């Protein structure tokens, strides 16, 4: 642990500075160091961890997609042989992406999930576990691909079960979990009907609970509900 | 791509 | 040299892929490897080298400015002591930036400049040398600050002398050199009048030579001339 | 910031 000598509070402070400076790799390294102090994370600290790695892996995914598209075009008929370089470089980016996913999953397994007892923390971490297995599934092609997909499904499903029992239907974590699990169904599991059904039921149940909320909570919930609607519009 | 958070 | 085992042509090919994927750190590493093969670079390869490092250092500079602003605000009256963390993290980013600048300057000194005999290559490399000393000057505060500024000035001046003797006034490299040396005068050397005079004379001499150009060359030259005009508008 | 290339 390269951050072993830095105070927990200083790591959190620097993660926030790194975010302001749009230095997301630094932000992720600082948050990994904070997690490795062994204490539970607060709600805000969980957000910092998620933002950092979402931005890092999001950039890797975007690059992987660009390279994969070039590689596919290089393998079509009439294409001129350009050597192993496209595959090699796609593989380089892919291996780095897998390394980041493995790091996040490692933090969740050692030992964030097992210490998370409140729904707001446990659902959030299980959602993250589903997300990072989903990113592994996006690039997977080997003997373990079905097991990777099933690991994502299982994490999302445990999060869903807790969220439905312990959170109101407008809770933003519950909504974001459903948003992402719906995307999992559509893009990973080849289950577009399940994706659409989940997004629609989630949206409708949230709508019916908005009446209970303050103006600020309403803003938070409707923001995520709009993402559900956006995906439904894309898919129907 | 679809929206995720 | 971590890229020592990869073919020169493969490094160039992967630099282009990295650019398409917006992976500028990879792009810079591939181009450093290509330079370290020891052969001269073509016009396009010089562009790849410059684009890669410009993007890397540009991101570092933007982050350094964000952090430096936060640090300045933390040192004002009435500000609450927040510890050494802002300074430490600004210093971290600064040291990384200086490392990149040192790497580029090292490639120019070993041995790109000394083998560059044509104006298009030599002016381009001397401009780069001025640029990377300028980025070092932006963060410099020690005993060597005046020498860093003078190293930038000297490189730009040699490039200017060659460019005026060997290139037409519309040559895009000549124009970009003048653009950047003018910025050096304004921002680094505290010489706004020299900055304005250089930008204006460069613009006017280019205008008078546009009549000699094809449509495509005219587009290239007027693009840079517009940047000169933009800076003049900012400064007057 | 001013333009550079
Ligand atoms: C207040 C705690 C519970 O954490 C957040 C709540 C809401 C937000 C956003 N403003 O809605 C947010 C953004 C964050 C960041 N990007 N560093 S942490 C964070
Ligand atoms: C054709 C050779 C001499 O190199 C260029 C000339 C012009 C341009 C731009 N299109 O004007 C350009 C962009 C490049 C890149 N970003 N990889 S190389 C490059
Ligand atoms: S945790 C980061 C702060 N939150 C956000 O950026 C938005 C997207 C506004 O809210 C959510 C993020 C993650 C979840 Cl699970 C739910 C809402
Ligand atoms: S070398 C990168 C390709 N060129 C460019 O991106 C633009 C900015 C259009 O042209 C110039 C770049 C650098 C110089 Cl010195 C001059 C023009
Ligand atoms: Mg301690
Ligand atoms: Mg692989
Ligand atoms: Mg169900
Ligand atoms: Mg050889
Ligand atoms: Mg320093
Ligand atoms: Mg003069």
């Amino acid at each position: 642990g390269a951050m072993g000598s830095m105070e927990r509070a200083s790591l959190i402070q620097k993660a926030k500075l790194a975010e302001q400076a749009e230095r997301y790799e630094d932000m992720a390294a600082f948050m990994k160091g904070a997690v490795e102090k062994g204490e539970e994370l607060s709600n805000e600290e969980r957000c910092l961890l998620s933002v950092a790695y979402k931005n890092v892996v999001g950039g890797q995914r975007a690059a992987w997609r660009v390279l994969s598209s070039i590689e596919q075009k290089s393998n079509e008929e009439g294409s001129e042989e350009k050597g192993p370089e496209v595959r090699e470089y796609r593989e380089k980016v892919e291996t780095e992406l897998q390394g980041v996913c493995d790091t996040v999953l490692g933090l969740l397994d050692s030992h964030l999930i097992k210490e998370a007892g409140d729904a707001e923390s446990r659902v959030f971490y299980l959602k993250m576990k589903g997300d990072y297995y989903r990113y592994l599934a996006e690039v997977a092609t080997g003997d373990d691909k079905k097991r990777i997909i099933d690991s994502a499904r299982s994490a999302y499903q445990e999060a869903m079960d807790i969220s439905k029992k312990e959170m109101p239907p407008t809770n933003p974590i519950r909504l974001g979990l459903a948003l992402n699990f719906s995307v999992f169904h559509y893009e990973i599991a080849n289950s577009p009907e399940e994706a659409i059904s989940l997004a629609k039921t989630t949206f409708d149940e949230a709508m019916a609970d908005l009446h209970t909320l303050s103006e600020d909570s309403y803003k938070d919930s409707t923001l995520i509900m709009q993402l559900l609607r956006d995906n439904l519009t894309l898919w129907t | 791509f679809p929206a995720t958070v």
